[PDB]
């Protein structure tokens, strides 16, 4: 385990959206 | 598990059967004490003021 | 055994056995049975333990106390006097604990050996228990965690200076 | 898992911001309860006292406290 | 990169190289005596002996004392026609009053 | 108390003159013989306190603690022997040398027959503890905890020392035999009230209070086992001891200071426990249990009735085993699987019989299952908050549900349904480990036969 | 001795007992004087408690 | 406060009056504690040079062992001369003045009254 | 006065002597559930005794054996209260135990871990008859909480159903919650009448037992299954047939309506107690009986008729009918 794969801040733009979708194993879709 | 249970059992049984044979030889031969007024002039002790030999024991050796 | 004084029973009256049925109880049988079997064994290893006591016989003693001066012959902030005087207080306090303790186990052993008639026969009892608990909570309730002499003093003076109001209003 | 646990736990704080919602839900779950049972405790514990040094409180058997 | 650094050991058995180790040392018998240490000491000195000794204490904080002196007291001012405590715990003539 | 002091600083060069495999042996068996010499402080009598010397004395009050302190460096040699085993050898001595000089600091602190000595021993405390957090504490969070724990208590207890510095000039004593009968009332004022405080916050940090308890489920989790053994059995019960020596200067002003502090402990049980209700981490789940213990501690010590007092002494030597207890299973499952989350290990009844044995009594006391002294300490404090006022009884009513409710869900999660399939390093239970849980429960469920010697100056 | 690291602790203790024993000594100033265990002295006795 | 009476006679670490006053012991728990100091300073100064730390240096542990309590001796025969000093200056201004330090009138607790506070 | 307090300790350490034989065990037993049921069918026959010599004369007495502690005014003992309903229930406990363990050597027998089922249920066992013959709230607090323990490893007995465990939690929270208001009367008669013994609180008699009296109802509500506390008992029968059987029908969840009986001469004396129980009772006894009647599962109707039966007890009992209630108990 390591820092990128931990929670972060609340995501604004999509791509940070899209960042997060992809850390919690899930759709951007269904994020 | 069980050779912990058995090393317990053992480990309490080596000092508690002795213990326990201990105090019926000393209770039924040395035995409980009787409370009786004190003889005039006469200052006990203060171990003589307890009642079951083990406890005058406590009471004279540490206390 | 013990003091029948302090601890007091009534004397007991037991029925004589008077059977009407033919059928022989179980219960004599079975109490010819437990002296047999039981109660005969039990007399002879106490009595060979009883007399192996009376090979080596000595005795243990009831500590006196003598009366030291209490809290109210002690100079204020005098540590040496009133050290005496809070040790006899504390020696006290327990000892009235243990006379409440005492005539609470009078009360509940009239309770029960006067069984269900306890309300009308258990009156003496009872009164002597109002008494001691009055007693034991004008002298040391409400004292705190942190009680003493100088406490249970206060406590009596707040009361005496009550009962002298209440008497001199009265009249 | 361990990132459940590290937002359960540890990234809560990080994650908060003092704001109308939050003020308002910690003053509302975080003193309100403790003034409620204050005023609920110090009534209660005034009439006893009240009773008490009045002699209504019956009080006859009470000497375990 | 990163810089050099040993990799994560794996956690060691102990009863891999020791299927009778009580869990105390590598090293068996160290691990026996440690056992053998542990429990005479801890449960064969300690609990045993320590309740004997507390079984046995003359008269913790003189309650016994108490009772058989309550008795007495009891005794005492029940053949007296005293009563069995005052509701003054000093003599009221030893305690002056303030006066009003 | 020399007797005491003496033999626990030769477990100094006892540790550090021991040949490089023999330093846990030594160490716990010549520990174990002082907690056996221990018992001696049982000399107690119903009027006087066992008063040693002008330095040291011993009530019936400190007499538990003594023994329950002096009992749980051995418990904790054994529990910390095993993740020290890879240590160096020099750490391993630095690190029994903390344990033995944390005794040191404690079998002192609780006879310190003058006030003073009491703080500079009981602020003493803090550095040993510091040190095994902060050094021998196993993730990243054990430097910012020993900063919340160091900077509470110092926080705390720097106005105490004011209060006691000027106790000192204003009674001449801080002799706490000599302030038994040199005791003056302490009126209503703003000075007073001030001087309350500073008199009390600081045992109400080191308890902890409602409020304040946010140092304890970061240290009590981020140290190693015997940082948490030592913190949960010992150093909670110094705030609640300094309370019931400090609360004799504090009258009549405590009977309506203790208010705002009896509502943040009153609620505070419920609101820890139901914390605990919701927790991920099983060490910070027996954290918050702890929390929501000692505020019963506190409310007791606050209304000082007797059978508060009572209660509240039995609660601290029942709590101390307990808590020590559970955080020495939740040791015991770490060490195996190497995560404190709660839900990962399940179902190990089902691969470790025993060790769930010592998991269901460690939580039928942590329950307060009668006759244990967990449920004695329990029944005084209701019964003495009850006769305070009648509704109190609702909240102590509420926190015993959701405390059984909390502690057989930890039971249930851990050791009940279906086990996790992915671990297949849960080794059987070794000697060691079923020997510390013993040591926990046996005397705790022995001092359910004669309660009378952890109830207190005033039974 | 080849075993002399265990008798750190053990003499220890019998250091600080005696030690202990010292001292009351050293507190000696009401022996046979408190109001409450003040008696005159049984033959063959110089001291009522050491 | 004590800076007028060390200032007839300046620059003296034990004055002649000290002498009156009785010695520490050479078996003084203060004096063996900071000869414990001294094998303590022997076992850093074996420590920070790396050198074994109980065997190193025998005769310099015995130096700081030495040299520790030959300073402490002094500094407690000192601080027993100050202390004496304090008390003997408290005591004669007692006693020079008798108007600021009058007998108190102690009274018993059966003529003291103090209010009860109740517990409940 | 000698064969019958003999035979009343006899029985209770006969029923403890299997529990330190299956804990001071090295071997594989020789047929420890056996050994079991032939205790206690032996402690009924032991029990027998009192009784007989009870139905003679009547004969009651207390056997406070053993000091336990004091605390200042309240010298807590080891007390066991040999009266009609101690000598009315044990041997049926007994006689019906014994056939529940001689049922569960058939329907338990392919389960490995026997032993661990007839342990803990001889536990059950001596912490409910640990329960009928206290004379003090605290010992009768002990087998209270006893019989609510064992009824949580009891229920949860296959615990790696998940059913099982939130069952036995739900048990064990209805029983606390229960426990508040036992708790809230051991306070009142402590605080009020300084006792925990029955015996000082019959000869003192308060009049104003409201409190205390509300307590009890909401400990007998707790763990006789009433109304509002009744859902843990049909969730109860997720664990062994013997388990429903000798715990939650018959011997367990009669404990808080024996609760109410055992304080008869404090309910003869309040009739608002005496409503309230009555209200409860009669609440109960519709509503459980009403939900029985369109179950399926056959356990559930069983358990649903159990507790329409204690809703009949708490009936009986606010009529002022204790002996009638006691003896529905034992019938
Ligand atoms: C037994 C071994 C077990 C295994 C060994 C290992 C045990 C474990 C390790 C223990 C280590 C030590 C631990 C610390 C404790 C130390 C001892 C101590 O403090 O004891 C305290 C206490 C006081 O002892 P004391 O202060 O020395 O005695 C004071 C007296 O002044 C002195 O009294 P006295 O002088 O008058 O009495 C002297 C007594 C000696 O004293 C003792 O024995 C007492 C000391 C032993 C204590 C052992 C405790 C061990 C633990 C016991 C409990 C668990 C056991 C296992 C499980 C059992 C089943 C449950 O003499 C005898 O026993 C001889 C009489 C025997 C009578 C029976 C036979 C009579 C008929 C014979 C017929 C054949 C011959 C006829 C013809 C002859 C012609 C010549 O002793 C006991 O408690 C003894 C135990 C028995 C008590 C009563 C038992 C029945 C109670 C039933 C009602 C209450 C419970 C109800 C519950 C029901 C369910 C809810
Ligand atoms: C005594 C206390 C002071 C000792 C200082 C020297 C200690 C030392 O060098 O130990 C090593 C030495 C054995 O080592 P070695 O095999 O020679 O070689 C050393 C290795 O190379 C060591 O391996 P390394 O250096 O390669 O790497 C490991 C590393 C390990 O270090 C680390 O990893 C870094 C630190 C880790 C975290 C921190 C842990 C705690 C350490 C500091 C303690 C703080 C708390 C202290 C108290 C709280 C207040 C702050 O460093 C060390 O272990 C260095 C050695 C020092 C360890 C012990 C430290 C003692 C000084 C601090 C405590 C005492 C002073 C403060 C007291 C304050 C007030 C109570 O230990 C001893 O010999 C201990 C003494 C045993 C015999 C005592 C006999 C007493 C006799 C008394 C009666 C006779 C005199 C009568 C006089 C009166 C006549 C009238
Ligand atoms: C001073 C002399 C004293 C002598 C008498 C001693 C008095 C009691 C001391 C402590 C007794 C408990 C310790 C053993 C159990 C823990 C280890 C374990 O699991 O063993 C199972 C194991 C047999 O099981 P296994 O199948 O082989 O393996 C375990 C399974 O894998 C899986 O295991 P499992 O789940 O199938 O089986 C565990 C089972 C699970 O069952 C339960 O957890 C149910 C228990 C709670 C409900 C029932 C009890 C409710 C309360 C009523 C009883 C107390 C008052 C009674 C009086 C009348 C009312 C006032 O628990 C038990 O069977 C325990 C029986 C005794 C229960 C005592 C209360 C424990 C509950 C929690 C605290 C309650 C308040 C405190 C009470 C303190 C009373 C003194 O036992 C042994 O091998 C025994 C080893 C040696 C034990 C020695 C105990 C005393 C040591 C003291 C040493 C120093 C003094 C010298 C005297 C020595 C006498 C021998
Ligand atoms: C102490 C404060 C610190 C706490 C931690 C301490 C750690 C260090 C530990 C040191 C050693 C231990 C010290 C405490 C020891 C406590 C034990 C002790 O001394 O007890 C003395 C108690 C004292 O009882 P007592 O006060 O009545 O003793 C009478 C007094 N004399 C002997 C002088 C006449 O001993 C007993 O009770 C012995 C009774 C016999 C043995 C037990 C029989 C009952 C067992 C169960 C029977 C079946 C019941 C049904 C249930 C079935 C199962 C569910
Ligand atoms: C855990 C963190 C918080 C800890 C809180 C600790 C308690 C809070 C209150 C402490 C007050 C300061 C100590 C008072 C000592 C009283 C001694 C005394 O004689 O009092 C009577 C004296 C009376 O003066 P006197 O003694 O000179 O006069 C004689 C008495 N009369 C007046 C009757 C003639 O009180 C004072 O002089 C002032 C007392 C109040 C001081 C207020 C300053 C401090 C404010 C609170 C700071 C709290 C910590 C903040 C930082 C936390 C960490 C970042
Ligand atoms: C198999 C082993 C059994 C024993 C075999 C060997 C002996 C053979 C037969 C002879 C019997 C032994 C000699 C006589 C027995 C001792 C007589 C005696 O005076 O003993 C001193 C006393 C009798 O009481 P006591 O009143 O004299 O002393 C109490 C002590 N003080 C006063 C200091 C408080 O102790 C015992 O007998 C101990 C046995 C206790 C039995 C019950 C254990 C209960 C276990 C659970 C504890 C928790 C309950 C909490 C709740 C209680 C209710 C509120
Ligand atoms: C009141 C209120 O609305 O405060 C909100 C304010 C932030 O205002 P904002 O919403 O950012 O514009 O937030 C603030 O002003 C900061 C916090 C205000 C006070 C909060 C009081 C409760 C705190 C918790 C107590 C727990 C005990
Ligand atoms: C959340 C974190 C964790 C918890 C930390 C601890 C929290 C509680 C600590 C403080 C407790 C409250 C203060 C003491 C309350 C006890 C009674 C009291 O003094 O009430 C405040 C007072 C009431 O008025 P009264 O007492 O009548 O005034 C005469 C005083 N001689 O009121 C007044 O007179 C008005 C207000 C005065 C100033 C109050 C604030 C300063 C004093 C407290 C600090
Ligand atoms: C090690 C210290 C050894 C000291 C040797 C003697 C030195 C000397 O002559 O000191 C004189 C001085 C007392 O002189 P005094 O007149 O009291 O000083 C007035 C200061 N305001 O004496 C002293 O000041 C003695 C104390 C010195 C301690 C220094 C280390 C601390």
């Amino acid at each position: 385990i390591t820092k990128d794969m931990l929670p972060g801040p609340y995501p604004k733009t999509p791509e940070e959206r899209a960042a997060a979708a992809k850390k919690y194993n899930m759709r951007v879709e269904d994020y | 598990d069980k050779r912990f249970l058995k090393l317990l059992r053992f480990y309490i049984l080596l000092t508690g059967i002795p213990v326990v044979i201990g105090i019926t030889l000393i209770n039924v031969f040395i035995g409980e004490a009787e409370l009786a007024e004190i003889p005039e002039g006469y200052v006990p002790e203060h171990w003589e003021y307890f009642k079951h030999p083990i406890s005058r024991w406590i009471a004279r050796t540490f206390f | 055994s013990w003091d029948k004084d302090v601890y007091p029973e009534p004397p007991r009256r037991t029925p004589a056995p008077s059977p009407q049925t033919s059928l022989p109880n179980p219960i004599t049988y079975l109490t010819k049975a437990f002296d047999l079997l039981v109660d005969r064994p039990v007399t002879l290893v106490r009595e060979f333990i009883e007399r192996q006591h009376a090979k080596n016989k000595y005795y243990y003693y009831h500590r006196e106390f003598r009366r030291v001066p209490d809290i109210t012959e002690c100079h204020e902030k005098d540590v040496l006097c009133m050290f005496e005087a809070e040790m006899q207080w504390k020696r006290d306090y327990k000892v009235d604990q243990e006379i409440v303790n005492i005539i609470q186990e009078r009360l509940k052993a009239c309770q029960q050996r006067e069984g269900e008639s306890h309300r009308q026969n258990c009156a003496k009892e009872l009164q002597q228990f109002t008494q001691v608990v009055k007693a034991y909570q004008d002298r040391y309730h409400d004292l705190g965690a942190h009680y003493s002499a100088r406490k249970c003093l206060a406590k009596q003076k707040q009361r005496m200076l009550a009962e002298r109001k209440a008497t001199k209003e009265a009249a | 898992l361990i990132r459940w646990t590290c937002a359960r736990s540890a990234n809560v704080y990080p994650n908060f911001r003092p704001n109308t919602k939050t003020s308002l839900l910690g003053a509302l779950f975080g003193i309100g309860p403790l003034i409620f049972w204050y005023y609920v405790f110090k009534t209660d514990r005034d009439r006893k006292e009240k009773l008490i040094q009045e002699g209504k409180l019956d009080r006859t058997f009470n000497i375990s406290y | 990169l990163r810089w050099q650094e040993d990799p994560e050991p794996e956690d060691e058995n102990l009863y891999e190289k020791n299927p009778d180790s009580h869990g105390y040392d590598k090293d068996p018998a160290v691990d026996v005596w440690n056992m053998r240490v542990v429990f005479f000491f801890g449960f064969s000195i300690v609990l045993v002996l320590g309740s004997t000794f507390v079984a046995y204490l003359p008269d913790y904080r003189m309650q016994e004392w108490a009772r058989r002196e309550a008795e007495r007291l009891v005794k005492y001012r029940e053949a007296h026609g005293l009563p069995l405590m005052e509701s003054n715990c000093f003599d009221p003539s030893k305690i002056q009053l303030p006066e009003d | 108390m020399l007797k005491y002091i003496i033999p626990t600083m030769m477990l100094m060069p006892l540790t550090w003159l021991s040949k490089n495999s023999m330093i846990w042996i030594n160490t716990t068996l010549h520990s174990l013989l002082i907690s056996l010499t221990s018992l001696l402080l049982l000399n107690q009598f119903g009027d006087n306190s066992l008063n040693f010397s002008l330095t040291f004395f011993s009530d019936s009050l400190s007499t538990p603690l003594l023994i329950l302190t002096m009992w749980l460096l051995p418990l904790m040699l054994m529990a910390s022997q095993h993740h020290l085993s890879k240590e160096n050898l020099a750490r391993k001595k630095l690190f029994i040398s903390m344990l033995i000089l944390l005794q040191l600091f404690l079998i002192m602190t609780f006879t310190a027959t003058e006030l003073i000595f009491f703080y500079i021993m009981f602020e003493a405390t803090l550095v040993p503890t510091l040190i095994i957090i902060t050094r021998w504490g196993n993730q990243t969070e054990r430097l910012n905890a020993g900063l919340y724990f160091l900077f509470y208590t110092l926080a705390g207890s720097l106005p105490l020392l004011v209060a006691l510095i000027y106790i000192q000039n204003t009674m001449g004593s801080l002799n706490f035999l000599i302030l038994q009968y040199w005791v003056q009332p302490m009126p209503n004022s703003w000075s007073n009230t001030f001087m309350w405080l500073a008199c009390m916050m600081a045992f109400m940090v080191k308890m902890p209070l409602y409020g304040l308890h946010l140092w304890l489920p970061k240290a009590h989790v981020e140290a190693p086992i015997a940082g948490s053994m030592v913190l949960a059995a010992i150093l909670l019960k110094l705030g609640g001891y300094g309370m019931m020596r400090i609360t004799l200067l504090l009258n009549p002003i405590t009977d309506f200071m203790a208010y705002p502090f009896i509502m943040l402990s009153l609620w505070g049980m419920i609101m820890t426990s139901s914390i605990c209700l919701r927790q991920t981490d099983l060490k910070s789940l027996i954290a918050y249990s702890s929390v929501s213990h000692m505020a019963l501690v506190i409310v007791a010590i606050l209304i000082q009735t007797p059978w508060s007092y009572m209660g509240a002494t039995a609660l601290m030597i029942a709590h101390g085993l307990t808590s020590s207890m559970l955080f020495c299973l939740a040791n015991s499952n770490y060490e195996r699987v190497h995560s404190r989350t709660m839900i990962l290990a399940r179902g190990l009844q089902t691969l470790l019989p025993l060790m769930a044995a010592w998991w269901l009594l460690a939580s039928l006391t942590n329950l307060a299952l009668p006759p244990s002294i967990n449920l004695i300490g329990e029944l005084f404090v209701v019964m003495s908050t009850f006769s305070w006022s009648n509704i109190t009884i609702i909240l102590m009513g509420l926190n015993m549900v959701i405390t059984a409710l909390y502690s057989l869900y930890m039971l249930i999660t851990t050791q009940r349904g279906k086990h996790t399939h992915h671990i297949n390093n849960i080794l059987p239970s070794f000697t060691r480990e079923n020997a510390l849980m013993s040591l926990h429960m046996l005397p705790l469920l022995l001092l359910s036969l004669n309660p009378k010697i952890i109830l207190g100056p005033l039974y | 001795r080849d075993h002399w690291i265990h008798v750190l602790v053990p003499v220890g203790f019998v250091f600080g007992y005696y030690l202990d024993r010292k001292n009351d000594e050293k507190l000696a100033a009401f022996r046979n004087k408190s109001l409450l265990y003040k008696r005159e002295l049984k033959p063959q006795e110089e001291v009522t408690w050491k | 406060m004590m800076t007028g009476r060390q200032a007839r006679a300046p620059l003296q670490f034990l004055p002649d009056e000290a002498r009156s006053l009785p010695p520490p012991k050479l078996t003084d728990p203060r004096l063996a504690y900071i000869g414990f100091l001294g094998y303590c300073s022997g076992l850093i100064d074996n420590a920070i040079r790396r050198r074994p730390v109980l065997s190193a240096g025998l005769h310099r542990q015995f130096l700081y062992i030495t040299s520790f309590v030959f300073v402490g001796y002094y500094l407690l025969k000192r601080q027993d001369y100050m202390y004496a000093v304090r008390d003997h200056d408290m005591f004669s201004y007692i006693k020079s003045h008798p108007e600021d330090f009058p007998e108190k009138d102690k009274k018993t607790y059966r003529e003291v009254f103090e209010e009860f506070h109740p517990v409940r | 006065m000698n064969l019958f307090s003999s035979l009343t300790l006899v029985t209770l350490i006969l029923l403890t002597m299997p529990i330190a034989a299956i804990n001071f065990n090295t071997h594989k037993f020789t047929n420890y559930p056996l050994y079991v049921k032939t205790t206690i069918s032996c402690a009924f026959i032991t029990s027998m005794i009192p009784t007989m010599m009870f139905i003679h004369t009547g004969q009651e007495m207390i056997i406070s054996n053993w000091h336990w502690l004091t605390i200042q005014t309240l010298k807590l003992s080891l007390s066991f209260k040999m009266d009609f309903f101690s000598m009315m229930f044990v041997p049926v406990a007994l006689f019906v135990t014994w056939s529940i363990m001689e049922f569960s050597m058939w329907y338990m027998h392919s389960d490995p871990n026997i032993n661990q089922f007839f342990k803990y249920l001889l536990l059950f066992l001596i912490t409910m008859l640990i329960l009928v013959t206290a004379n003090n709230l605290f010992q009768l607090f002990i087998g209270w909480e006893g019989v609510g323990i064992m009824s949580f490893l009891l229920i949860g007995w296959w615990y790696g159903r998940t059913d099982a465990n939130t069952a036995a939690l739900q048990a064990i929270l209805y029983n606390r919650i229960g426990d508040i208001g036992f708790i809230l009367a051991m306070a009142w008669f402590l605080i009020n009448l300084n006792t925990w013994d029955l015996q000082q609180i019959f000869m003192l008699n308060p009049n104003d037992s409201n409190l205390p009296l509300m307590g009890l109802i909401l400990a007998a509500t707790g763990k006789s299954a009433q109304f509002g506390l009744h859902p843990w008992l049909p969730s109860a029968m997720e664990g062994p047939t013997p388990v429903s059987a000798l715990l939650h029908s018959s011997t367990m969840v009669v404990a808080g309506i024996f609760l109410l009986i055992r304080f008869y001469p404090l309910t003869e004396n309040n009739k608002f107690g005496q409503s309230i129980m009555l209200c409860l009772g009669a609440m109960t006894t519709l509503f459980t009986a009403m939900c029985a009647l369109t179950q399926n599962d056959i356990k559930k109707i069983i358990a649903f008729s159990t507790s329409s039966q204690l809703g009949l007890m708490m009936v009986t009992i606010g009529i002022n009918q204790p002996h009638l209630a006691f003896l529905h108990i034992c019938t």
